[PDB]
């Protein structure tokens, strides 16, 4: 027979197998995370190393059929999905030094710790130095837990990750890809379609382009987070120069959500928060996802199964189980979708409610899929399809409507530029982090940084692209980058900046088929259908057709388009162009906070 | 004396695959149609060519009962005019099907904590299969052109699978179990009429 009747035979195979075979896998890794114990973590490892080596030799046995010989659209995509393998095309030696390499680092990152000033505390990074750095607002403590981190795992991780660089290098190019920066962004390649077609170097181009779009809304926050910082840090920082790394909030300054308690527009008036109204009204820890719920059938979207409640650790078990509490949502398999949140009903905790199932909605919209095309068209739709539910659940008039604001609430200009800044700090202040630490590391892959200039190259970046200064001077032996979490455990970072242009490309799509009559931030999704019925036309489609098309379909364009983000924070902008008019905007590279 | 023996066929402790379905011919039967539509356990009841009402006037030669676990999304395929995995290869309806389709929920019955791997399904088969027609037959399925000389080769698949049946499935992928009524008419004494 032909190809095509010898592939899909073949692909039906696969499935029967793989639905039963990822799913006992995904069955072991919910019960370790939902049980710690000795027992558990053998199961897990055993179960999926059947999973892992089923994988690949269903890959080598899928390379054996000729692509170009395939005439149907809904068959490539599953092959080309199925052929494209990663790791096992190099030899036996390098694939168990890679893996070697790959734990090392995800040990080194976990077990760091530094010295207190109390000596015997060895504290870890959370809990940890994370209150030291999100809660505290002391320069000389900050300086501590920032540099002495980057002393700790940056310096140990330096030796194996330039030997991470030159090994994943190796399987990407044996895997016919220029650099393993090329292999990541290998994602959003679309090489099919006609008019539909988007090149592993056209995402440099239009993450970019997108970029240049920012910056003049990014120097506005970062003139006015500055300036506010002098406030609480006099004589500290420079008025025309750089932010200091460690008073950004964070260990690495990802998100400027920790600055806000100092960078609040309007002191005097309080933020909008539910966390007690709340507990007036009895809400259990169960009455936040049956709220949740009624938002996504609100608009359309499908109702949560039966036995996802039954199954789900909704509230914290009171037995001693080490129950891992990092809110995820579960794609199992066979029909099964699980959301792992131990809830400690606070208004934070009903704005994750909505991401989590926000995830599970997209999960269950291509259950009907094949499996191989079971996923975001990329990978910065699935986290993007989550994110623009907490946008429509935090404003304020959701959450009047539930009844967790009195009737008469008053909406004042005090509390929109209150809620746009709280939005900002998240929103616009993480996309130059992230679209200047992936941008580094995809240079490191391509080789425009030499190896003797991995921290010279990451600092004249930072200072320029994210304006971030070093507090204290880092030589070659350092390596900043590999402190954080994805960096240091092979993730890509490319994923969180598409998402945040995805997340506003979404939303004005859907406030504009929900009538909405004024500003993009007030706009409430919730009680409308025709928001639930554009939606879904990119949530079934999943990874079977392109993500160019996907976008089209919910947005009306083919391309990554920063303007709705823009729209999003304008009343934002305009107010921050009237408290930046007595400070200076921009931030010079020379400044340095160790040059005196 | 007469009782029909429905509990045997509808309350067995294991059914058996939908491939080699079951198929018992059962006579002298004084059949309470009523307990079978108002058994409120059934979760997919439909009837094809016989209205939900008694419509106890009419007789029949003869009734064929047959038993099968197949998943629960599998069920639609089930039916004059369906096409699928379960219809094409395994069970087959004809179009002029005279009869009543029983299925329900089979959960903590034929499910169990790591997977009921017993009950299979013919998920590759050379062409569709005839309508009430029942194959057993192991022979490896060749989809290329090469002999596969009865081992489990490049493009030589086993044609059987296993259904994998977790306690812990959504209700497209639990086990279902169905029992298919037919209703023969021909020349005969007739043996089995209503009351
Ligand atoms: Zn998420």
């Amino acid at each position: 027979s032909t190809t095509e009747e010898q592939a899909k035979t073949f692909l039906q195979k696969f499935d029967h197998e793989a639905e039963d075979l990822s799913y006992r896998s995904s069955l072991a890794s919910w019960n370790y995370n939902t049980n710690i114990t000795d027992e558990n973590v053998q199961k897990m490892n055993a179960a999926r190393a059947k999973w892992s080596a089923f994988y690949e030799e269903q890959s080598r046995i899928a390379k054996t059929y000729p692509l170009e010989e395939i005439q149907n659209l809904t068959l490539k995509r599953q092959l080309q999905a199925l052929q494209q393998s990663g790791t096992s095309v190099l030899s036996a030696d390098k694939s168990k030094r890679l893996n070697t390499i790959l734990n090392t680092m995800s040990t080194i990152y976990s077990s760091g710790k530094v010295l207190d000033p109390n000596t015997q505390e060895y504290l870890v990074l959370e809990p940890g130095l994370d209150d030291i750095m999100e809660n505290s607002e002391d320069y000389n403590r900050r300086l501590w837990a920032w540099e002495g981190w980057r002393a700790e795992v940056g310096k140990q991780l330096r030796p194996f990750y330039e030997e991470y660089v030159v090994l994943e290098n190796e399987m990407a190019r044996a895997n016919n890809y220029e650099d393993y920066g090329d292999y990541w962004r290998g994602d959003y390649e679309v090489t099919g379609a006609d008019g539909y077609d988007y090149s592993r170097n056209q995402l440099i181009a239009d993450v970019e382009r997108t970029f240049a779009e920012i910056k003049p809304l990014y120097e506005q926050l970062h003139a006015y987070v500055r300036a506010k910082l002098m406030d609480a840090y006099p004589s500290r920082i420079s008025p025309t120069g750089c932010l200091p790394a460690h008073l950004l909030g964070d260990m690495w300054g990802r998100f400027w959500t920790n600055l806000y308690p100092l960078t609040v527009p309007f002191g005097e008036k309080p933020s909008i928060d539910v966390t007690k109204e709340m507990q007036n009204q009895s809400w259990d820890a169960k009455r936040i996802f049956k709220e949740a719920e009624k938002f996504f059938v609100s608009i359309g979207l499908p109702n949560m199964t039966q036995e996802f409640w039954v199954n789900s650790m909704l509230t914290e078990p009171g037995d001693g189980r080490k129950v891992v509490c990092h809110p995820t949502a579960w794609d199992l398999g066979k029909g099964d979708f699980r959301i792992k949140m131990c809830t400690k009903v606070t208004m934070d905790d009903f704005l994750t409610a909505h991401h989590e199932m926000g995830h599970i909605q997209y999960d269950m919209a291509y259950a009907t899929q094949p499996f191989l095309l079971r996923n975001g068209a990329n990978e910065g739709f699935h986290e993007a399809v989550g994110e623009i539910m907490s946008l429509s659940a935090a404003t304020p008039h959701y959450l009047k409507a539930l009844g967790l604001l009195p009737p008469d609430f008053y909406e004042d200009n005090v509390t929109e530029i209150n809620f746009l800044l709280k939005q900002a700090l998240q929103i616009v202040g993480t996309l130059p982090f992230t679209y200047m630490l992936e941008k580094w590391r995809w240079m490191v892959f391509k080789g425009e940084i030499p190896k003797e200039q991995w921290m010279q190259k990451w600092w004249e970046m930072k200072r320029e692209i994210v304006g971030v200064v070093e507090p204290l001077p880092h030589d070659e032996t350092y390596c900043d980058p590999a402190c954080l979490f994805h960096v240091a455990e092979d993730y890509s970072f490319i994923r969180y900046y598409t998402r945040t242009i995805y997340q506003f490309q979404f939303h004005e799509a859907l406030c504009q088929t929900a009538k909405h009559e004024g500003p993009l931030y007030k706009c409430d999704i919730s009680n409308s259908t025709e928001a639930g019925q554009r939606l879904l036309q990119m949530l079934h489609l999943g990874k079977s057709e392109p993500w160019t098309l996907a976008l089209e379909n919910i947005v009306g364009v083919k391309t990554m388009d920063v303007k709705p983000l823009l729209n999003y924070f304008e009343p934002l902008l305009t107010w921050l162009k009237e408290q930046n008019r007595n400070s200076p905007v921009g931030w010079s590279t020379d400044w340095t906070p160790y040059s005196d | 004396t007469n009782l029909c023996p429905f509990g045997e066929v509808f309350n067995a402790t294991r059914f058996a695959s939908v491939y080699a379905w079951n198929r018992k011919r059962i006579s002298n039967c004084v059949a309470d149609y009523s307990v079978l539509y108002n058994s409120a356990s059934f979760s997919t009841f439909k009837c094809y060519g016989v209205s939900p009402t008694k419509l106890n006037d009419l007789c029949f030669t003869n009734v064929y009962a047959d038993s099968f676990v197949i998943r629960g999304d599998e069920v639609r395929q089930i039916a004059p005019g369906q096409t699928g995995k379960i219809a094409d290869y395994n069970y087959k309806l004809p179009d002029d099907f005279t009869g009543c389709v029983i299925a329900w929920n089979s959960n903590n019955l034929d499910s169990k904590v790591g997977g009921n791997y017993n009950y299979l399904y013919r998920l590759f088969r050379k062409s569709n299969l005839k309508p009430f027609e029942r194959d057993i037959s192991t022979e490896i399925y060749q989809a290329g052109s090469t002999p596969c000389n009865g081992v489990e080769g490049f493009n030589c698949y086993f044609p059987l699978q296993s259904y994998g049946f977790q306690p812990t499935n959504g209700v497209g992928y639990q086990p279902y179990r169905v029992v298919v009524l037919s209703f023969e008419l021909l020349h005969a004494p007739a043996t089995v009429c209503g009351p």
